[PDB]
This record gives structure tokens, C-alpha cells and sequence, in this order.
């Protein structure tokens, strides 16, 4: 298996990551607030 | 061990700028069976391809990117190289935290971006690794450029939790 | 490892250290013990389907061992399911069987009964191994029969070579006996 | 390529130019290579039994040789003469010889 | 898995629909066969629809190159052999010639 | 203790998780070689098992005819021997010819 086979999986996973980053700057500005 | 602990820092801070940029730069990322301009050897970076023996040694030639949203969209995205350069200068941008965290200590969020900086330039280089492999198939090896990128991001990520290490700890003695 | 290509297997490593890292990063500056240390254990666990002693709480948290979740069950699947394939494949021949294909090279002797008999064929099988043996490069003709035989030895099962069955049984005989006759015979004849 | 630039009989190429012209040579006669109309080899229609292409062209007297690559066939050679074949052949088969999310 | 060559595979399968040149030895070759596979592939070609069949070889030759794999074209091994040496030769040859004659 | 380490070990052999967990680095990196090895052995084991129980579950050896190691022969100086000797069906002439120089 080629990594074109399952390069879907990873853009999740990054996009998954990005976001998890995204959503703690929110929490830690309105908990800080 | 603080001293030590931003020694580590700005000195990985400027490998992993370092690293990575000369892969962005040079041409030497894939070793693959090509033809510059019959077919030799070539050796092709992010840009530019060029014949690695023969009469035509050296004669480089930009990579033509281009030769139904699914596959134009991830070759635009190669074209132009857009992840590789953006982690580029997020790496820039944490090496400047870095670098101002020492000359300003009003503020001790400057280095805590510095990790955020670092830790998001090396989540950027896996896609642009990615992108790159994936359009690259649409026999071979890898370059020292390749992997002078795959180290820029072992670097970027060590210096992300060192960054961070330094904020958590510096926070903590003051509250406790 | 065959069942993963080598790239499959390098960004696996890299997205294992950014997981623990982001890990860390968004456990730690958040309100409500997931050290660096204890992300990478995490983490480890999580791909190999073993489980740990902690789990995160926070929503940030979560999310991060959601998606490494998706990305272990897709990955594992796709390493059991390509090995399976490769294996079935693996457990799934004669003059027509050589003739079909075109892997491996066969020829015979040059100036021979054999290669006039090729010639001079009209036999669907054999009018299709003579155009394949005329026009092949390099010749596929060898000048003596002990060259016939250290091309088949040394081709790695690449080279079948057509000769008289007298000389293949005697030789299939003699050490190192690595050579082998396959099929029968494509005609019969005397000297 | 450009046959604008050239005229006359030498308006084409191709094996069977070369090869009219060493027939010709060697037969002693001066000929005009005159393409079908019809643009077809030939074959005759069941229902009208009239041949059509290259093969009728030579039937009716409206010409004298055909030097394109036309099939020995049985039918044909009950109605036109045929030389020795000139090239062998076979009926044969051509062929025209991942995305993302697929997981 | 499933993922993991003969005169057979044309004429068992039906995904891939297989044409000859109109007014050629060709269609007039498949046309009086009595041989059980000849006979089933023209049984097949003269009820298709669309026409499988094509007007010239370059048209069969695009039919093959812009059907994307879905068209087999059935043509004699000379012209064949030679398109698939020109470029972009995207064409290849499968198996070997289902009879023997010459022009 | 020696106990626990027997259960903890067979526990991820069997993916059935853990009551505990190594806390230390050098238990740590002893409890991830063995994970990985968990982890290749038991694909291996479904992936083996598939395969005997695919390959298998996939006139045949008489439609070629044999085709595979099933030798098939006759009767010497008898009707059958000289039915496939004189016959002209292609199966009948693929058996005989398969036959006669069978050895």
C-alpha cells in the first residue's frame, strides 16, 4: 500500500491536531476572562 | 538547568530554520529516472530538476507542475509548495520569539508562542511531506534534501516542548 | 514491513511525535497527568490497540486521542488487510504458458534443428515463439549448448532455454541440478 | 508533411508508394495513384451485390492495380486477381494499453 | 485482493465493448465464421449499440485512446503493431492473432 | 513482582489490556517492543488464516482438460484410445495431442 492509498487518513489526523490546538486558545482566553 | 534550557532552545531554534530552509532552496530532494532538456539520471528538488551524469550534466529545467476538483486542488497546492514555505516562516516567527523572550522578560507569553510557533511549523512540514509524496507518484529514492527537511521537524517539535517547558516552569514557581 | 510501503511507515513515526507533542502542548495550559513523557506512552498504546492507565479530560484533549484513534483503526486494518492479500495471492508452466508470457526470456541454439524447426513452423504456439525469439534483443540464441545452460543458471529464473530432450534430461542429471524440464515435448524426432 | 509544397504523383508517402513505384519499375509501366472515393477497402452488399472501395473501383474497369494493404479473402479473389502476399498479418486485439478519502 | 491476454476475455466480458473497421476483411471475417467464439463475437457486434463498429482505423484508434480502456478495437497485427510504436502510444497489443493471412 | 509480570505480558499478548501499567523507562520500552510484536504476530495469524481459507474456498480438468497434474489417460488398442486419435473437436485434439506425448 502506497501512502496515495491512505493519505486521507493523515489529512484528518492534521486536521484533527489544528483544531484541538484551535479549540484550547478558545477555552484558555473565555477561562481566562 | 534554565540556562541551559533556552541554550537548547535558540540553538535548535536556529537548526531547524537552518535545516529546513536549505531543503526548500537546494535541488535534492528526489533521486529519480528522468530527463532534462532521451533519458538520464536526475536529481529533482522542490523546483527545479537536473541530470545527475551524461553530456546535458547540469542543465536544469523548472519542474512543470501542470499536465476534477479532487486532484487539481492538491497539485495547486504542490505547485506552489504553500505547506513547505508556511512552516518556513512559522519557523522564522518562533525563532524571533525566541530570540525577543530574552530581551523582554515583562511578558512570559512571548516564549509560550515561541512553542505554539514551533509546534505548528512542524505539523505544517508533514503535509507538505505528504503533498509531496503524494503528487510526486501521480524506481526512486530520497535525497539529503528530503531528509534534511525530516530532521527540520524532529528539531522543531523537540524545541516546541523544550518552549513550552521553560513557560510552564517559569509560571510555576510564581504561583508556587 | 512489505505490507506498508517505507513512506507509509516514516510518516507514521512523524505523526506519532507530532500526536504526543500536541498532546502535551494543549494538556498542560489547560484548566481541567499528561506530561511529555506520558504522551508518548499514551500515544504508543494507542496505536498498538493496547490501552493505557490515563485518558484525557479536556475537550482539546480528546479530540487529539479521537483522531489518532481514526488513524490507528484505519492503519492497522490496512496492515492486516494488504498482508492477507499479499499471502492469497502468493498460494493463487508449459510451452503455451511460456509462450503467453513475457517475463521470462527463452531461446534456443543458433544454426540448430531447433531453430530451423521454429523457422520453419506453422503452428499457432510456435509461429508466435519464433516472432517473439527473432525480433528479441538481446538474442535470446545461444552459440553452444553449455552457453544455453549457464544462461538458464544465471538468469535467475529469468531464461527458459529450448533444447533437445536427450541433452535436458542429461543435464537436469548433472550438479549442481538447478536446471529443470518443464512440460513435455514439442514433437518428436531422432538422430 | 506540407503536401501543398509537392504535386502530382509524389503527392504522397508511405510503404505502399515505394512499393507501387518498384512494382512499377520493375513491371515497366507508368501509372497515377488515384485514391478510393469511397474511402473504403471493399466488400459487397448483400442486398444490391454491388462491391464498393478499392475492390469495386477495380471490378467496374475504373482501375487497373490496387497497391493498398488489401486482405486475400476468399470472395475477393472469385472477382479480382491476386499476387503472392506481400506482407503477413493477423486479425489481433489493441487496447488503450487512488483518491483521497478512499479509505 | 480481488485487485490482484486471449480472444475468450473479449467475448465472455461485456464491459468493454469491441468494434472493427466497417466495409473491411475484418467485419466480413467475423461476419461469415462458424466458429462458436468468431460466431458469439458477431452475434455480439452486429446488436450493439452504440455501433461498435468505426468508419476508418484512426478513428478506432481514437475510439480506443479517448474510451478510457473501455473500447478494444479488433484490427489487423501490422497497423496495430504500428500504432502502438508512434507516440503518445497509450495502445498496446493483447494476445496473439486470431487467424493468419496477408495482403 | 514475577507474578504480575506473567499476567501483564499475557494480557497484551492477548489485546485484552491490563489492570496496570509500567511506569518507569526501562519497563516502558520492554512493554513496547512486546506490544509491537503482539501487534505483527496476531496480524499475521488472521491474515495467514484467510488466505488457507480464501485459496481454498476459490470437464474444467476435461474444458482445458486437465489442465493441472490430474494426468488423464486410456485404454491401450481400445475404441476410446482411437476416438482421440482420429478425432478433430479442439478439446478432443488438445487431449490427444496432451496424450500421445505424455510421459
Amino acid at each position: 500500500l502506497s501512502l496515495s492509498n491512505v493519505a486521507g487518513v493523515f489529512y484528518i489526523l492534521i486536521g484533527g491536531l489544528g483544531l484541538a490546538m484551535l479549540v484550547a486558545l478558545i477555552e484558555f482566553c473565555y477561562k481566562s476572562r | 538547568d534554565r540556562g541551559i534550557q533556552m541554550l537548547i532552545t535558540t540553538v535548535g531554534a536556529f537548526a531547524a530554520f537552518s535545516l529546513m530552509t536549505i531543503a526548500v532552496g537546494t535541488d535534492y530532494w528526489l533521486y529519480s529516472r528522468g530527463v532534462c532538456r532521451e533519458e538520464v539520471m536526475t536529481h529533482s528538488g522542490l523546483w527545479r530538476t537536473c541530470c545527475l551524469e551524461g553530456a546535458f550534466r547540469g542543465v536544469c529545467k523548472k519542474i512543470d507542475h501542470f499536465p476534477d476538483t479532487a486532484e487539481y486542488l492538491l497539485r495547486a497546492v504542490r505547485a506552489s509548495s504553500v505547506f513547505p514555505i508556511l512552516s518556513v516562516t512559522l519557523l522564522f516567527f518562533g525563532g524571533l520569539c525566541v530570540a525577543a523572550s530574552e530581551f523582554h522578560r515583562s511578558r512570559h507569553s512571548v516564549i509560550l508562542s515561541a512553542g505554539i510557533f514551533f509546534v505548528s511549523a512542524g505539523l505544517s512540514n508533514i503535509i507538505g511531506i505528504i503533498v509531496y509524496i503524494s503528487a510526486n507518484a501521480g524506481s526512486y529514492s530520497y535525497g539529503w534534501s528530503f531528509y534534511f527537511g525530516a530532521f527540520s521537524f524532529i528539531i522543531a517539535e523537540i524545541v516546541g516542548v523544550v518552549a513550552v517547558h521553560i513557560y510552564i516552569e517559569k509560571h510555576q514557581q510564581l504561583r508556587a | 514491513l512489505d505490507p506498508l510501503a517505507y513512506e507509509i511507515w516514516m510518516c507514521i513515526v512523524f505523526a506519532y511525535i507530532g500526536v504526543s507533542v500536541v498532546l502535551f502542548l494543549v494538556s498542560r495550559f489547560s484548566p481541567y497527568e499528561f506530561g511529555i513523557f506520558n504522551s508518548l506512552w499514551f500515544s504508543l498504546g494507542a496505536f498498538m490497540q493496547q490501552g493505557c492507565d490515563i485518558s484525557p479530560r479536556s475537550l482539546s484533549g480528546r479530540i487529539v486521542g479521537g483522531v489518532w484513534w481514526f488513524f490507528t483503526l484505519i492503519i492497522i486494518s490496512s496492515y492486516t488487510a494488504n498482508l492477507a492479500a499479499f499471502l492469497t495471492v502468493e498460494r493463487m508452466e508449459s510451452a503455451e504458458d511460456l509462450a503467453k508470457q513475457t517475463e521470462i526470456a527463452y531461446g534456443t541454439l543458433e544454426a540448430g534443428s531447433t531453430k530451423e524447426f521454429f523457422r520453419r513452423s506453422k503452428i499457432a504456439v510456435f509461429e508466435k515463439m519464433w516472432t517473439y525469439m527473432k525480433s528479441a534483443e538481446p538474442s535470446v540464441f545461444v552459440r553452444t549448448t553449455e552457453e544455453g545452460m549457464i544462461r538458464v543458471r544465471k538468469s535467475k529464473g529469468k531464461y527458459a532455454y529450448l533444447l533437445e530432450s536427450t541433452m535436458n534430461e542429461y543435464i537436469e542429471q548433472r550438479k549442481p541440478c538447478d536446471t529443470m524440464k518443464v512440460g513435455g515435448n514439442l514433437d518428436s524426432k531422432g538422430y | 508533411k506540407n503536401a501543398n509544397q509537392f504535386e502530382g504523383n509524389d503527392r504522397y508517402e508511405g510503404y505502399c508508394v515505394e512499393l507501387a513505384a518498384e512494382i512499377a519499375k520493375h513491371v515497366g509501366y507508368s501509372y497515377r495513384l488515384e485514391i478510393v472515393s469511397d474511402g473504403k477497402y471493399g466488400a459487397r452488399d448483400p442486398d444490391t451485390k454491388a462491391w464498393n472501395g478499392m475492390v469495386g473501383e477495380l471490378v467496374y474497369g475504373r482501375a487497373d492495380v490496387a497497391v493498398a494493404p488489401l486482405t486475400i479473402t476468399l470472395v475477393r479473389e472469385e472477382v479480382i486477381d491476386f499476387s503472392k502476399p506481400f506482407m503477413s498479418l493477423g486479425i489481433s486485439i489493441m487496447i488503450k494499453k487512488p483518491g483521497v478519502f478512499s479509505f
